[PDB]
């Protein structure tokens, strides 16, 4: 009761506000999307020349997977960080997951940064049409 | 290494062994054909199956809008540039993420791996 | 749908 009135008076939303980050965030997340797709274009070139080599309990398909997983991800949570560094104290999706009442810096980070890997099964997304995902994408493409 | 056919009913021949002069046959068994052994050799298994795949790859598949292609390397028949690039395209190659090269440009359809 | 770790 008493803190609800209070919220009457302090007051609270949500707003296209808080979704915005800084120009200076926007460019530190485009340049970690650009070095990671660079990686990931390393990796390949290193499969395709057979120079990776496997890892143990792994198939060199599995261990490019896995490579190329590492790579993403890491990318993603380094966007999501610069993401929530640039959140501001009066920032209503930090209030709400500072309280912990709903969503989590995992949201704030697809929100503002980077929405992720999509994986189905545990994989990327799957070569569904022949040799390819979509008839879009060139055969045999294995970029993120 | 092979299968070869009767010359009387086309049917499949069996291997025999010749006890007197210890020659290897073919022999119908249909009928009373008989042709030596030329090869010696009868059943062969490579278990690891490494096969070169080039065997396996057609010319025609130059023509394919949906593949990527480069003009880094090099023909080395006709020295054309293009080049259209495909990984195995095949299950059970066990781990093999090589590409496979095919020249574009009318025949030639030389088949290079690097 | 955020990455192979997380959730689809
Ligand atoms: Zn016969
Ligand atoms: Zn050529």
């Amino acid at each position: 009761t008493v803190i609800n009135n209070w919220l009457l008076i302090e007051g609270h939303t949500i707003g296209i506000g808080d979704s915005i980050a800084d120009s200076k965030t926007y460019q530190d997340i485009q340049n970690t999307i650009k070095k990671a797709k660079q990686d990931v274009i390393e990796v390949i070139e290193k499969a395709h020349n057979n120079e990776l080599e496997p890892t143990p309990g792994n198939t060199l398909r599995q261990t490019f997977e896995n490579q190329v997983n590492r790579i993403l991800n890491d990318a993603r949570d380094k966007t999501g960080s610069s993401a929530q560094k640039s959140l501001s104290e009066y920032n209503n999706f930090k209030s709400m997951v500072v309280s912990g009442a709903k969503g989590s810096k995992i949201n704030i980070s697809q929100v503002i940064a980077v929405v992720g890997q999509q994986n189905v099964e545990g994989k990327r997304i799957p070569f569904g049409f022949k040799h390819r995902t979509l008839p879009h994408f060139i055969k045999d493409d294995y970029g993120p | 290494v092979g299968i070869r056919f009767c010359q009387e009913c086309n049917n499949m021949l069996y291997p025999k062994e010749d006890k007197e002069n210890r020659i290897l046959l073919y022999a119908c068994r249909n009928c009373d054909y008989q042709q030596e052994a030329d090869n010696s050799c009868i059943y062969v298994n490579k278990i690891t199956h490494e096969v070169d795949e080039l065997t396996q790859i057609i010319a025609d598949v130059s023509q394919d809008p949906t593949l990527p292609r480069t003009e880094d390397h090099p023909c080395q028949k006709c020295g054309h540039k293009e080049a259209v690039f495909f990984q195995s395209h095949s299950a059970r190659a066990e781990d093999a993420m090589r590409l496979y090269y095919v020249c574009t440009a009318p025949h030639c359809g030389h088949r290079w791996t690097e | 749908i955020w990455g192979i770790g997380c959730n689809p």
